[PDB]
């Protein structure tokens, strides 16, 4: 039987028939290696169910938004069904 | 990973290779039984560069032992680290060359070269990268010279794209050693010219000198010399092994040290060779490490670098070090000893640094020198060769084994043509 | 006799004292840029790579290029 | 979105990247494991890190760079040291055989094996990319992988990616100190390819960084770590306007259209100020006049050639931190009234300035100090011609009798490309002379 | 991502058809981790609702015997299928009985507020007197020492408010939130309990608790059982009817409404929480019938669970109906928030359908409506 | 002023770390 | 008017450019015999 | 209603079957003994499993599979394995001998002695079926049972039943890797019979799944388990729209009316994305554009054919998981505007998109990571003709020497059948080449 200290270096040169070849360095490092997802996970994306047709806004929230959108120029000299 | 194989031929080559294997094994943390008892991970990050993978916790070194006498094999098995080698690559004859180049090349050459190449193929096709071949043979011997040169030729014929460093142990210029020593030296340097992508020639007499004048330890014998050569080889091949800020392998050294193809004869050296009584008294740093490795007293080749010019010089360092100090000292040696450097190559030094020093030392360095002064060794070899050749002494043996004076004079002709080629690139001007 | 270490386990380093040190004052400010709405728009515009329903005019010469068969 | 993809090729480039990504992680508050702390987080819509990092699924900010080396040594050091869980496991691309200081070996041989895989990874990183601003390519001219394989990457990025600006930070060889021996051959062979395929080639001299470190930072024994840290600080000061908002924002195309006059003079000079340590910084005022005089002081450029023997063409002053354009333009006026900084006669105004509010960051235990203001000098002088002439001298002296040519010929290079590259750089020198006069 | 094998919370829901006359039975699966509700139909095996995603349904409610409004259908969760849910929801979920003492009748508003803040969901609540026959629930605490006599005196003196609580980890969480059995120990170690901030020394505490298991059963069968006649403390007289709406009760603001009513003058004489039926709510709202277009919305909102009913009297006579109408003034929460902001339905109201408090409009109908709740239905 | 004092304290802590490593290597040599 | 938006970038095209033909990262070299 | 009989014939078919019914049971939440646990309480109107699991009165769900093989070891391994109590024991037809990789053993011998029994078994399943939309025939072109008995079964189901769809999943030999030596003979002999009695033939190749799981899953030694797991994932993604509902969905008639232009071009390539590991998926975004571009990689095709040598006729784009049709349309638009994604001229629009909300499930102890998104690519291309060219070259090379012909001519089959099959497949190749213009 090969002693482990020399088997360390024999695995790089002439290992067993199966089993992935290892280097004489990088051994006795914590072989996390596998059990890892191993890849990038897409990008993101926010879906087009709430960017082209967003959540509906309440009457109070839109009235506050219209309050803020008032005292402009274009929205104040020309409302929909009235005058200035 | 750039794997090299090891070749060790002859008794001296086998002993030097075994010492090299053990001095890289104890810095790799390997017991003689093969079980890794080291504590750091750096010494087995790249351990397959020299050791074949095996079952269990055992690493089996990749070397081939070539000899013609079983006594050397029995001695190296009974010695240290003899059981880490498998008995399959232990090839040996039953007759013995007896320091005979022709007998080791033809009579028992091709009978053993087939088995050696069978083991070499079995190792090399099992290898995946196969950087290079590292031969530690000896010039002047039996199986070391002739069989090793035949191995070099066969390996070049088989794989003509691979780097080989062979070490070509040069005997003592003085004394006598072998009666057929100039014959074997010429017959070996003939093939050292031929394929031999890099040769790191070591001299035994200069090894005695560096052991007696720098390291002391009373008598030199051979173990300290073998340890010196082994440390030099380890410092050479450290970059394929242990990492560093700036690495340089066999191919990088061959590119950065061999200008023209027949300029592959190197003069090595090792630093720091402090004594046991001066280790605690020496302040080992980059400046006097550079001075020690560039000192002429500490060249393990018998040729003195002061009478020649360095073409290229490799400096392979090991330890806690700063590259500014490295290249600053490698420029300072140029600017000081600019006389002993060719002016047609700026930056005649290739640097390399490892940051793992050998155990017990803060710092070490390996000198490699492609000097033009190495041509004096081949000139002396040619002089002794023609002195023993003009009377045809000890040549009937080689003609009986199967060689001829035409091959003798061809080896002499291309060897002294190489000497004149060193002379021409030593005395060549810039403009 | 401790062995020689790596490059990382040195003082004077590439990766020492990186977990316990965190630059608090320098980069907890608004000096660092955000991905706000009009950079998010540019980063989300990347989802229209050559799928836009803009077709070339029949009063333009380059019309039989997009209508070869008729 | 202003993403700035990076390729670090060669041992030198890998070490630059090893310093750079540490600095970027500290600048953007990224832990070495890859995640970002929640108490650090100033909101989930932060966007500074998107230039250099990408967040995959769970705050895992992986860096947008490719590490390249034919020998595995430095990339294995990266894989075993600290920043091991940060990088993608496949992005750290390596071979086995090295080029070993050989342009032909890096270009016509084994370098042509992994080029398809490495720029397939570049292509997949650019597929992940959406707002690609440019290619930050870090290499060295020393040789081998950073010399030939980098040139191959330039060629294929050029005719695959269109305009697509390619800023090339390169470790240029020093005049006297050097490491390789065939380094002049590799530099000469690499310039001939990078000339027609680069857009801003920032040369960095190792000896210049060395003496800057030992006289300004007072580091007696500096090294490659400090070298790459300083280069990382400069490249962060360059591409900080893309990551943070500024009073005057400069991008990688405004920088180019205000820097390069003609489409062959695209070899600027980078310079940082201050490069002073903490002890010297605490005792000095460091106003905008001092940080401009430090940039224009001629022992501070990052290639060993003084600008006094040359004429300035363009200066892309990138101010960083708490600076005001009023001190900036007063300093620009006093630089203009200084006679020794001779501007060229066909360029009346030659100062493109970009102010960024974000103050520079420091590594935990380096040598630069946490200063409230800094500035990146970006010269377009003619003084680089001296460096080109020095490399021509070295290349011709080693090419006089065909030294180190058999290696390239055996690897596959013909004998003519040395002469073609020499003629090309001689033509570049003639262009510099005729535009300087 | 969404799968077919995620966590699933299965229930059987019964919706009474406005036509026909039989209550159809549907299988109601609640997938968490994306909050998606899906619906099968036992008998006439077909498809009723897909994965989708609904708001109303919230993991927090569930609680068998409840009403969920899914696509304007008043489903009643009648029984638990799915042993997975039986181990995920029923486990350590007990029912207690909180008995408010006569000295704690003055602070029953804040007492109800803290019970709702804890999460003790109520099932019945009634204000009675217990007569001299309160000893039948004190047979356990008998003979031993004269606290039995003190207890039967303290029960017959003053009114009593009986509650039937239910929460996870019941009978122990209620005693934890009550603290110990003495006010001295309560303000010694747990100075945030009902017995700590309300009450005095022993046998004159602020509540009773429910002892343990099957003593809770004995108390609940004695008070709110089918065989229990207890009679509320109604006295008619000059009074006004206050109806805390089930939307407010589900959101948990019922105790806040009670505390605000008790704080801003007034007094509560009779408390009783009902579970109104469709025809009973129609007969309560017949005075509106065809004067407001939102009469059907008011009826289907009143038939949505708990129906806290209060008899409000005033020490200062004036007109009790007019004074209570001024305090619980303008019906639309937008009206009450923009104008007269310190009023009920403005502190606690979402829209005109969910007023969260109901008050008697005509001054001659308050006695009729008080008679309808406290003298007809109980 | 507080930023510069904190930076100086960090430099002092780093220099203490290098003193620690050099005395450790000296004890290693001895 | 419905207008054409500016082009983002054409980032090569992974069909004609071919990686293929490469030994995968770090698994020896399958020794031939 | 929209039910599917799966007939798994041959050893490869049986192994794909018992690695696929595991995935089906895990997707539908069925533990291996047969009952759906659902914590012992939940069921009723969830009719998602009727496409693969017939309902018995005891609450036990029996798969609609016919596991048939002549040589009884692999089916006996199924019977003795962990999926023992799942399958109906009479639906586990085994012969007595082996076909031994011979088309004659199966078309003119012992398979003919069991084909009547297998037709009776399929008839007794179809009697319980109440509007069966199509058969799924899992087999290999290797030889013996998977070509022989399988082709005979297909002829008998073409004679019986009639207009009902007859989709097959065919394991094809690799260009280099060959387990047997009579693979070209068996492929040419089975193509002549599956050309006219089929309507859709999904194309996979063992070497291509080897390369895919060798690079991406980085398993150096791929056994057959993960191969059949990947094929199972493909079939699961194909039939996901018949089972679990979602967005725009594509079923057995949609991806035949939108993929088969002429009644001979019905050989689609099925690739899967992302074939990834846990560690590689951790440092990765895995977006819609990336997973769509991964299917058009040359190194993701599950047959070893170069897609450059041929146009695309039609493409079925089967997405699973958290995927959006807007991102799908963006990915399709990028693919269409990339020019060298070469579509044939008689096809302005060529993308049939199906989208399902169910993410894939990973088997315990598996090798794929649980990725949110997945893509199944069903491509009709001219590029499949090179595999037929390679097989014709192999068949001609073996038939020139008259090697391995004596077995076939001695065991009932005639000599001229080889030539008739060769000229039939040559006519098919000529049809593909003349329609690809
Ligand atoms: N600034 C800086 N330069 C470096 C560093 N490391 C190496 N260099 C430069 O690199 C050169 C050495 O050649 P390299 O660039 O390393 O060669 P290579 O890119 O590895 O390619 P090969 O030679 O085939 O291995 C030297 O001359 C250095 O200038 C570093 O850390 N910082
Ligand atoms: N993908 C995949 N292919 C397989 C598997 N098992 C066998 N094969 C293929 O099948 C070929 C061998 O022929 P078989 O399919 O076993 O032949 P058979 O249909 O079982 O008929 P006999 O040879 O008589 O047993 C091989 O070349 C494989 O490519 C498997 O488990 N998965
Ligand atoms: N460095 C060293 N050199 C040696 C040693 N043994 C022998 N030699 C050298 O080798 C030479 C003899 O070679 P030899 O061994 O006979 O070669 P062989 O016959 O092939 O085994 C002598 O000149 C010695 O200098 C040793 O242990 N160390
Ligand atoms: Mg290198
Ligand atoms: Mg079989």
């Amino acid at each position: 039987q090969t002693p482990p200290l020399v088997k360390k270096f024999r695995n790089t040169t002439r290992p067993e028939p199966q089993v992935r070849r290892v280097f004489y360095g990088k051994a006795e490092d914590p072989d996390i290696a596998s059990t890892v997802s191993h890849g990038v996970i897409t990008t993101g994306s926010l879906k087009a169910g709430e960017v082209v047709n967003p959540n509906p806004k309440t009457l109070f929230t839109q009235r506050l938004s219209d309050k803020k959108e008032s005292q402009y120029a274009s929205k104040q000299k020309a409302p929909l069904g009235s005058s200035h | 990973m750039r794997e090299i194989v090891h070749m060790q031929a002859g008794q001296c080559g086998n002993q030097i290779g075994a010492k090299f294997w053990e001095v890289i094994s104890d810095e790799h943390g390997i017991d003689p039984t093969g079980t890794y008892h080291g504590d750091s991970d750096l010494q087995l990050e790249r351990i397959n560069v020299y050791y074949n993978e095996a079952t269990g916790g055992k690493y089996v070194p990749r070397a081939v032992l070539v000899d013609l006498e079983p006594g050397t094999m029995d001695s190296v098995r009974s010695g240290p680290f003899g059981q880490i080698f498998r008995p399959d690559n232990f090839v040996f004859g039953q007759s013995g060359a007896g320091n005979n180049w022709a007998k080791g090349h033809y009579t028992e050459g091709a009978e053993l070269v087939d088995s050696v190449l069978d083991v070499v193929r079995k190792e090399a096709e099992s290898c995946d990268c196969l950087q290079g071949f590292q031969l530690t043979h000896s010039l002047g011997g039996g199986t070391g010279s002739g069989m090793g040169t035949l191995l070099i030729s066969k390996i070049r014929e088989e794989y003509p794209d691979r780097i080989m460093n062979t070490f070509s142990v040069v005997p003592s210029p003085k004394v006598s050693d072998t009666v057929v020593e100039p014959y074997n030296a010429t017959l070996s340097v003939h093939q050292l010219v031929e394929n031999t992508d890099e040769t790191y020639c070591i001299d035994n007499e200069a090894l005695y000198d560096i052991c007696f004048r720098t390291l002391k330890l009373t008598t030199p014998t051979y173990g300290d010399l073998n340890h010196l050569v082994s440390a030099t080889m380890s410092g050479v091949t450290t970059c394929l092994r242990f990492p560093g800020q700036l690495n340089a392998d066999l191919r990088k050294l061959a590119v950065n040290m061999v200008p023209f193809p027949r300029l592959h004869f190197f003069m090595p050296g090792f630093a720091p060779l402090t004594s046991r009584g001066s280790q605690q008294y020496r302040a080992l740093t980059v400046p006097e490490l550079t001075q020690q490795m560039f000192d002429a007293k500490n060249m393990m080749a018998a040729c003195d670098p002061r009478h020649g010019r360095y073409l290229t010089v490799a400096a392979i360092f090991r330890g806690r070090m700063s590259m500014k100090e490295v290249d600053e000292q490698m420029l300072n040696v140029q600017n000081k000893n600019s006389s002993y450097f060719v002016e047609w190559i700026p930056n005649n030094v290739k640097t390399a640094v490892c940051d793992i020093p050998p155990r017990g030392l803060k710092m070490s360095a390996t000198f490699i020198g492609n000097s033009t002064a190495i041509q004096e060794l081949f000139k002396r070899i040619s002089e002794q060769f023609t002195a023993m050749f003009r009377r045809k002494a000890f040549l009937h043996w080689y003609t009986g084994e199967g060689m001829d004076e035409m091959e003798f004079t061809e080896a002499e002709s291309n060897m002294n043509d190489l000497v004149s080629e060193y002379q021409q690139y030593q005395d060549a001007t810039a403009e | 006799a401790p062995p020689p270490r790596r490059r990382s386990q040195w003082v004077g380093e590439v990766g020492w004292f990186i977990p316990p040190y965190h630059d608090t004052k320098n980069t907890l400010s608004g000096n660092q840029i955000q991905l706000k709405v009009f950079r998010k728009a540019q980063e989300e515009k990347y989802t229209h790579r050559f799928q836009e329903p803009w077709y070339l005019a029949p009063n333009d010469p380059d019309y039989k290029q997009n209508f070869p068969f008729t | 979105m202003r993403e700035c993809i990076s390729i670090h090729v060669g041992q030198a480039g890998v070490q630059i990247g090893n310093a750079c990504w540490e600095l970027y992680c500290l600048e953007h508050g990224i832990q070495p494991d890859g995640q970002m702390p929640s108490d650090k987080t100033i909101g989930g819509g932060d966007d500074s890190f998107n230039t250099f990092f990408s967040e995959t699924g769970a705050g895992k900010h992986v860096p947008r760079a490719v590490f390249v080396d034919l020998e595995p040594t430095v990339v294995d050091e990266v894989r075993t040291g600290t920043y091991r869980q940060l990088f993608h496991p496949e992005q750290l691309i390596t071979g086995k055989e090295d080029a070993a200081n050989n342009y032909a070996r890096g270009h016509y041989t084994i370098g042509k094996e992994i080029v398809d895989l490495v720029l397939d990874r570049i292509r997949k990183l650019a597929d992940q990319c959406t707002g690609l601003q440019g290619f930050l390519i870090f290499h060295s001219f020393g040789g081998g992988t950073g010399s030939g394989f980098a040139s191959l990457l330039m060629e294929r990025l050029s005719v695959d990616y269109g305009k697509k600006s390619k800023l090339e930070f390169a470790i240029y060889p020093a005049p006297q100190i050097s490491t390789a021996v065939v380094e002049p051959y590799n530099t000469i062979l690499t310039t001939h390819t990078t000339l027609e395929h680069s857009d801003c080639a920032f040369m960095v001299d190792n000896e210049a960084i060395y003496d800057i470190c030992r006289r300004n930072l007072d580091i007696e024994r500096p090294t490659y770590t400090n070298l790459n840290r300083l280069i990382a600080q400069i490249v962060s000061s360059i591409t900080a306007s893309l990551r943070f908002d500024g009073a005057l924002n400069v991008d990688l195309t405004e920088f180019q259209t205000n820097l390069v006059p003609y489409p062959r003079i695209h070899f600027p000079l980078a310079t940082y100020a201050p490069v002073i340590s903490a002890e010297k910084a605490y005792h000095e005022q460091l106003s905008v006049a001092e940080i401009t005089n430090a940039c224009f002081e001629p022992a501070n450029q990052m290639v060993k050639c003084d600008p006094r023997h040359g004429k300035y063409m363009a200066c892309c002053m990138l101010y960083r931190g708490d600076v005001v354009p009023k001190d900036v333009n007063a300093a620009i006026a006093t630089i203009k009234t200084k006679r020794t900084i001779q501007f060229v006669d066909w360029c009346p105004t030659g100062f493109k300035v970009g102010i960024n509010y974000q103050p520079p960051t420091v590594v935990p235990g380096g040598d630069l100090a946490k200063v409230q203001r800094a500035v990146c000098m970006l010269s377009n002088t003619t003084a680089i011609a001296e460096a080109w002439a020095r490399l021509d001298h070295k290349f011709d002296l080693m090419y006089a009798k065909r030294a180190f040519v058999h290696w390239y010929v055996g690897e596959g290079m013909e004998e003519g490309e040395f002469s073609e590259a020499r003629e090309d750089l001689a033509a570049l020198e003639k262009d510099y002379e005729e535009v300087g006069v | 991502a969404s799968s077919a094998q995620d966590g699933r919370y299965s229930f059987i829901c019964e919706w009474y058809d406005p036509n026909a006359g039989l209550t159809r039975r549907y299988q109601f699966l609640f997938y968490p981790k994306d909050n998606t509700i899906e619906m099968f139909d036992l008998k006439n095996r077909r498809m009723f609702l897909k994965r989708s995603a609904c708001d109303s349904v919230h993991l927090a409610d569930l609680y068998v015997g409840s009403t969920v409004n899914v696509h304007s259908r008043q489903l009643n969760l009648v029984e638990y299928s799915d042993d997975f849910t039986r181990r995920a929801l029923t486990t350590v979920k007990e029912k207690t009985l909180g008995l408010i003492k006569p000295d704690a009748i003055s602070k029953f508003g804040p007492i109800f507020d803290m019970t709702y803040e804890a999460g003790f969901l109520v099932t019945n609540a009634k204000m009675t007197r217990l007569s001299r026959n309160a000893a039948e629930e004190f047979y356990a605490e008998h003979v031993g020492k004269p606290f039995y006599n003190n207890l039967v005196s303290f029960m017959c003196s003053g009114p009593i408010i009986a509650l039937e609580l239910m929460a996870n980890n019941g009978i122990g969480e209620w005693r934890r939130l009550l603290g110990p059995t003495d006010s001295s120990t309560a303000r010694s170690e747990a100075p945030n309990s009902i017995r700590a901030r309300f009450g005095t020394d022993n046998t004159r505490n602020a509540c009773h608790g429910s002892d343990s298991v099957d003593s809770s059963n004995r108390e609940t069968n004695f008070f709110f059982g089918p065989s229990a006649r207890m009679r509320n403390t109604s006295t008619l007289d000059n009074c006004t009817c206050c109806i805390i709406k089930p939307t407010a009760v589900k959101e948990g603001k019922a105790g806040q409404i009670m505390s605000a009513i008790c704080n801003e003058g007034f007094e509560v004489v009779a408390l009783e929480m009902f579970h109104m039926e469709k025809a009973n709510s129609e007969e309560f709202f017949e005075v509106y019938k065809g004067v407001v277009a939102e009469y059907m919305d008011m009826v289907t909102e009143l038939t949505s669970g708990p129906c806290y009913a209060l008899e409000i009297r005033c020490s200062k006579s004036d007109d009790v109906t007019k004074a209570f109408r001024d305090f619980v003034g303008p019906a639309d929460p937008e009206i009450a928030r923009q104008l007269r902001p310190r009023t009920l339905r403005a502190r606690f109201g979402n829209d005109k359908v969910h007023n969260a408090v109901h008050c008697t409009d005509l001054p001659t109908d308050a006695l009729l409506e008080v008679e309808y709740f406290f003298k007809i239905l109980s | 002023q507080k930023t510069y004092q904190e930076q100086l304290r960090l430099k002092r802590m780093r220099r203490q770390a290098e003193m620690g490593e050099e005395e450790e290597f000296k004890r290693q040599m001895l | 008017a419905r207008q054409k938006d500016p082009n983002t970038f054409i980032t090569p095209s992974p069909y004609a450019y071919s990686p293929e033909k490469v030994h995968p990262q770090g698994e020896r070299h399958a020794p031939v015999h």
